[PDB]
């Protein structure tokens, strides 16, 4: 009386349409608002903070509404899934729409990119609970994450290769300026973005449906906890801990330097490597070679440990990253590099999960009462890598502002090209690097404690 | 707020040079194109652009024509006018948002490139001697090089007709639709000490 | 360059609305500038890109996808009858055309002939002048001194605030040894069916 491999499967599937959503936006959303919704800077910039970290907000408080929800006919965690996916897909049209408003476009987008959020943030916290009950049996709730995590990387692997294929496909007329002195349209443009949107959307239900009849929650009703912002007596257990803390930091400094450069390298593409046809191909190399090497990082933290696999893996993305900025925009230096960088992005997204159980015998072995720090630790990681990420988008987009950035434009001026490279090669080289110094701080020192902790475990 | 302050208007001689400032404030000059306008009788033109940090980008007409420069130590952007002639315009130095093209605020000042300086010479012209209903009298402003100001004694009806180029000089007419006629006078107001009123006699 | 044209020179509008046209000469991008000149005053942004105001009042709005550009005011006020400028932001050299509002009227011209005094024929010249105090539309003047003349110069100003009718002054510019033509006649030719002729022998 286990899950089948089909209620598995549609419960990985109704995870991806959002990792789809996810890279869709977080890779082309700063490219539609400023050259192609054609909005000020300062009020993109205005927009990709509040939407990320709006976001982050609502997500402890859809937690704490979703931990108190009485069981249904249908579920404790499907009827939001169904009830807010027709209205998660229509804000996630509208963002993509661009409204004929005499006045305040940045209103119209403020309200989507966030009511988004929040609609998502009620499709995907009840999602993650759903975990919990799907089985009663831990191998069958690992098997699932398994799928899970296999569906969550082939959507983001699809979510660059049909909104990149698809809005790269028909381009649009580029402004010219002082700069630049001595049939596609702009509607076009917007035309396939919609389409692209459309197609996201019809993925998204089309995965809801799937997810609905494809998993059940078997009414279990035989565990109790607590939830996300009843109590913060435990965030401060797991930031008392050592490697925990150094664990947290490290992967945050990290994250938020590769969704630093998810966020602003498609404008490094654009303009200041010459790529205004072809970056989406760019990023779909990027996105096929982190899903390519993640066999290969699975293989590298067994073969040569876990040390030396977050020591190189997080840097190997150094050199490529200050060759990028200092070669004059070469094809072939940007696509070894693009292979590069994906994997790091894979090595940097992850190695610290295979980190990740070594630290929680080295807490079980610390604290002999453990409820919930793992589900607290996440919740605390994820928060901030939004919150953070909105933060260093907004910064980088005003920074474009300030530096004077033309909408679409076909050459930038000196300043704007130069907060380009900061914002892919300065910035992102020094997260990593305050990322490593955090991880050299690690008293757990890999497996040769926490293989001792796993003693502890054959304490306990 | 931000704003441009620009010299006064200007009277270059045929063939000067002449230099019109516009000073900046409320925001950093260096990191917007202030740009030079051209508005003659008929439409705006544009001259040029200039970064304060950086280059001076003109049009093709303006070339060898126009010469911007930046001073950056006093908010100051100067457009440095050549050879004239036909240069006779009100010119503006509007900058331009960093993102889009257009431009938020704006200038204006006048350049009349012309020679001479005389004071007007005032004409009665009034009726030939036929009468049905109101008459119609006149005052001719004849040959001056400023901008004068013409005013009758009281009477609301006046046309004041725009001032035209005849050689080097300026030419102005004013009418007056009156009813009755008892007396009535033309007077010219100048920047010169030339305030002659005349008064409209018959025939 | 790029021929951005506003057609109408002169446009009329009286309370209702009005919709001042510009043709691009290329695909813009629906990157086109309006700005609203008052006379004696610079310039000033009411609008850009499409649609998007600048702190300005809600009549002015905007519309247009490519080649072809609107500017809709429909609530036109007194200071509305301004002269509007389209630009363009696409490329590097910036162009604009020139269009105006005004009110509507009736019609009716006039006509005076007045010849020169006796100060100005003191002082070796003779300038015959024809105002053309109300009228509404557009008025030509030819002058006879029994034979046409190319040799006048003519004035107009604006429409009036209260009459809301245009004029005209045509100066006939002769010299003393040039005075014996004959008789000199101004004719005015208006939408009003025939010319009207003032002379003075
Ligand atoms: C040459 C340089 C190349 C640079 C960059 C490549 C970057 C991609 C970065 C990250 C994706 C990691 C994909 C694997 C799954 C990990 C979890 C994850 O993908 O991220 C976790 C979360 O903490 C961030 O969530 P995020 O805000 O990004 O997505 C929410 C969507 N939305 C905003 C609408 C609510
Ligand atoms: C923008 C979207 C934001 C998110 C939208 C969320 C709106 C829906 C809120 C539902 C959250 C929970 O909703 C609330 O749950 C509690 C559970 O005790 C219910 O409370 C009641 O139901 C249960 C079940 O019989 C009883 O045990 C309980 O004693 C009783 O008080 C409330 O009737 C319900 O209103
Ligand atoms: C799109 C944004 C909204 C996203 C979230 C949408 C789903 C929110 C959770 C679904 C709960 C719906 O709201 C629910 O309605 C029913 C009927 O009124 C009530 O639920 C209650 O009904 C019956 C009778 O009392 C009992 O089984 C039990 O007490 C409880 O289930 C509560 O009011 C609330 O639990
Ligand atoms: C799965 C996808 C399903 C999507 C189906 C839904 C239909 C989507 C079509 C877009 C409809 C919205 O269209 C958009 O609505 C807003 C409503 O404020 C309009 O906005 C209009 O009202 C506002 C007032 O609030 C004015 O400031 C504005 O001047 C005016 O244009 C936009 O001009 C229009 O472009
Ligand atoms: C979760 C964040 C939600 C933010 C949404 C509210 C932000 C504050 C609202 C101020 C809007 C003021 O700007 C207003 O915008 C609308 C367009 O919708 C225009 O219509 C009005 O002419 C303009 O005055
Ligand atoms: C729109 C997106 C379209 C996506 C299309 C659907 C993709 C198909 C998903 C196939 C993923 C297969 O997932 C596979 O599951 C099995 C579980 O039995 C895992 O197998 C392993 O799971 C865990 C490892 O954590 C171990 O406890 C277990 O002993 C071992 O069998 C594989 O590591 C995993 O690769
Ligand atoms: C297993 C489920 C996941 C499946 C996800 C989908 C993966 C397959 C993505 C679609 C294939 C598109 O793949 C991409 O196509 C374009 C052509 O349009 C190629 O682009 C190529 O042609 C263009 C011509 O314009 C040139 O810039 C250059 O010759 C080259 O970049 C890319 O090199 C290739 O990477
Ligand atoms: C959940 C569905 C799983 C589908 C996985 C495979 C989808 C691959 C996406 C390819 C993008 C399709 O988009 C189209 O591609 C072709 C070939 O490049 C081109 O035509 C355009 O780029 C675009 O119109
Ligand atoms: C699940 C896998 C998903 C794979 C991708 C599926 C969708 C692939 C996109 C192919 C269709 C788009 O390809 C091309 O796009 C342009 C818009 O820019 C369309 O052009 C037209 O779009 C719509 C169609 O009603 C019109 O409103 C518009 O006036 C017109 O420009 C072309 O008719 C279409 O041939
Ligand atoms: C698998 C399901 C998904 C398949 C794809 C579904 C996506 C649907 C989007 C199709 C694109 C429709 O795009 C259509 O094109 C015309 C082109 O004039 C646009 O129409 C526009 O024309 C002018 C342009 O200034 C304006 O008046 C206004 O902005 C708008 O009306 C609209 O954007 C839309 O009506
Ligand atoms: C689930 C897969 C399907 C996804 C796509 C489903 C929705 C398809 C609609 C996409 C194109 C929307 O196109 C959009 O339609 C709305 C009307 O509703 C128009 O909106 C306009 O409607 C009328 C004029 O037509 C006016 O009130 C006003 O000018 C404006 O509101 C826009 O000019 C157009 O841009
Ligand atoms: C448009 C694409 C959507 C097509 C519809 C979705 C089909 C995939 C859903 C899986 C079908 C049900 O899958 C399984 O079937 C058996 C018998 O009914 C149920 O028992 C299980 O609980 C269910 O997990
Ligand atoms: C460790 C944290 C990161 C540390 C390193 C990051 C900062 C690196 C310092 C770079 C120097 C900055 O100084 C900046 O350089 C640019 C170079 O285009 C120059 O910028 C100036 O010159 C260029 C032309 O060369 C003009 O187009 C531009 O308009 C003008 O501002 C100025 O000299 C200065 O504004
Ligand atoms: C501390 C991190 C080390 C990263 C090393 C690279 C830093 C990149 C910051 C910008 C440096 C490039 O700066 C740019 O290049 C030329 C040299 O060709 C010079 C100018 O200052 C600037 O226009
Ligand atoms: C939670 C968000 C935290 C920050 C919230 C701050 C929001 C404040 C609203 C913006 C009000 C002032 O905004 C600031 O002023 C000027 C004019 O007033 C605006 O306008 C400026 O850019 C526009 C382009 O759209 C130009 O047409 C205009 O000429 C220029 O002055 C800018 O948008 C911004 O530089
Ligand atoms: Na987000």
């Amino acid at each position: 009386s286990r899950l089948s491999v089909c209620s598995k499967l549609c419960y990985a599937i109704g995870g991806a349409p959002y990792q789809i959503t996810g890279c869709a936006i977080g890779f082309f959303l700063q490219i539609y608002l400023l050259d192609v919704a054609l909005l000020d800077p300062f009020y993109a910039s205005i927009i990709l903070f509040v939407g990320r970290a709006w976001d982050a907000v609502t997500d402890p408080t859809v937690g704490f509404l979703v931990s108190r929800t009485p069981w249904t006919r249908f579920g404790r965690m499907m009827p939001w899934i169904v009830l807010s996916t027709p209205f998660a897909v229509l804000c996630y049209f509208l963002i993509w729409y661009v409204p004929s408003v005499d006045q305040g476009k940045v209103v119209w987008y403020l309200i989507f990119y966030c009511c988004f959020q929040t609609l998502q943030t009620c499709f995907h916290v009840p999602y993650s609970a759903l975990t919990m009950f799907i089985s009663t049996e831990q191998k069958e709730r690992d098997s699932a994450t398994a799928y899970r995590m296999t569906v969550e990387v082939l959507g983001t692997l699809i979510g660059t290769a049909i909104q990149g294929q698809i809005v790269g496909m028909a381009n649009a007329p580029c402004i010219s300026t002082e700069i630049d002195l001595q049939h596609v349209s702009l509607q076009d443009l917007r035309n396939a973005y919609m389409i692209a949107s459309g197609v996201i959307c019809a993925i998204y239900v089309v995965c809801a449906v799937v997810l609905f009849l494809g998993v059940k929650e078997q009414k279990d009703t035989c565990r109790v906890r607590t939830e996300p912002m009843s109590f913060f007596q435990g965030i401060c257990m797991v930031m008392g801990h050592g490697p925990y803390a150094k664990l947290v930091m490290g992967f945050l400094f990290t994250s938020l330097a590769f969704m630093l450069l998810e966020g602003n390298f498609a404008l490094f593409c654009i303009y200041n490597l010459g790529f205004r046809n072809d970056f989406q191909n760019v990023l779909l190399v990027i996105m096929l070679s982190a899903t390519l090497a993640i066999p290969f990082w699975q293989w590298f933290l067994t073969k040569f440990g876990k040390k030396t696999a977050v020591y190189i893996g997080t840097t190997s993305v150094v050199p490529f990253l200050i060759s990028v900025v200092l070669v004059p925009s070469s094809l072939a230096v940007t696509y070894i590099a693009s292979f590069a960088a994906g994997v790091s992005v894979a090595a940097a997204f992850l190695l610290p999960w295979s980190m990740l159980p070594d630290v929680v015998d080295d807490f079980k072995v610390q604290n002999p009462e453990s409820q919930g720090h793992e589900a607290i630790f996440y919740s605390f990681y994820v928060f901030f890598t939004k919150f953070a990420s909105g933060v260093s988008l907004g910064v980088s987009t005003l920074s474009l502002d300030f530096a004077g950035y033309v909408t679409r434009g076909c050459t930038q001026p000196g300043e704007v090209k130069l907060t380009l490279k900061i914002l892919v090669s300065a910035a992102p080289i020094v997260l990593i690097i305050i990322g490593l110094l955090i991880f050299i701080s690690y008293p757990i020192n890999e497996e040769k404690r926490q293989g001792n902790r796993k003693l502890l475990n054959e304490q306990r | 707020a931000s704003k441009l302050e620009l010299s006064g208007p200007a009277e270059p001689r045929g063939s000067k040079s002449a230099q019109i400032t516009c000073k900046a404030k409320g925001f950093p000059e260096a990191r917007f194109w202030v740009f030079w306008l051209f508005q003659r009788a008929a439409a705006l033109d544009w001259p040029a652009a200039n970064f304060s940090g950086g280059p001076v980008q003109f049009e093709s007409r303006f070339q060898g024509n126009a010469s911007l420069k930046g001073s950056q130590a006093q908010a100051n952007a100067e457009l440095n006018i050549g050879a004239l002639g036909s240069s006779t315009a009100t010119y503006r130095c509007g900058w331009k948002l960093a993102n889009g093209g257009f431009f938020p605020s704006w200038g204006g000042a006048n350049v009349n490139g012309a020679a001479g300086a005389k004071a007007p010479a005032v004409y009665p012209v009034e009726i030939s001697g036929a009468g049905t209903g109101s008459v119609t009298l006149g005052c001719l402003v004849k040959g001056y090089n400023a901008k004068p100001n013409l005013t009758w004694p009281g009477a609301s009806g006046a046309l004041t007709f725009p001032s035209e180029l005849n050689g080097a000089l300026w030419n102005l007419a004013s009418a007056v639709t009156g009813s009755g006629f008892p007396s009535a006078t033309c007077a010219v107001g100048f920047g010169a000490a030339t305030d002659v009123d005349k008064k409209v006699a018959a025939a | 360059a790029l021929d951005i044209n506003s057609p109408e020179a002169e446009k009329n509008a009286k309370g209702a609305r009005a919709r001042i046209t510009c043709n691009a000469g290329n695909q813009v991008g629906s990157a086109v500038a309006w700005f609203n000149q008052r006379p004696g005053d610079p310039a000033s942004l009411l609008t850009y890109w499409a649609a998007t105001e600048k702190g300005v009042a809600g009549k002015q709005s905007a519309q247009g996808a490519s080649t072809k550009f609107s500017m809709s005011s429909a609530g036109p006020e007194a200071p509305s009858l301004s002269s509007y400028w389209c630009l363009l932001f696409e490329k590097g050299a910036f162009s604009f055309g020139g269009s105006k509002l005004n009110p509507r009227e009736g019609a009716g011209p006039q006509a005076s002939i007045l010849p020169p005094s006796a100060d100005l024929n003191t002082s070796g010249g003779a300038a015959v002048v024809c105002f053309l105090p109300n009228w509404y539309g557009n008025i030509t003047v030819q002058w006879k001194t029994e034979a046409p003349q190319s040799q006048a110069n003519m004035s107009w100003p604006g429409q009036a605030g209260a009459n809301a009718a245009y004029a005209m002054a045509a100066v006939l510019a002769i010299t003393k040894g040039d005075y014996g033509p004959g008789s000199f006649t101004c004719n005015a030719s208006n939408r009003g069916t025939g010319p009207f002729a003032m002379s003075l022998n």
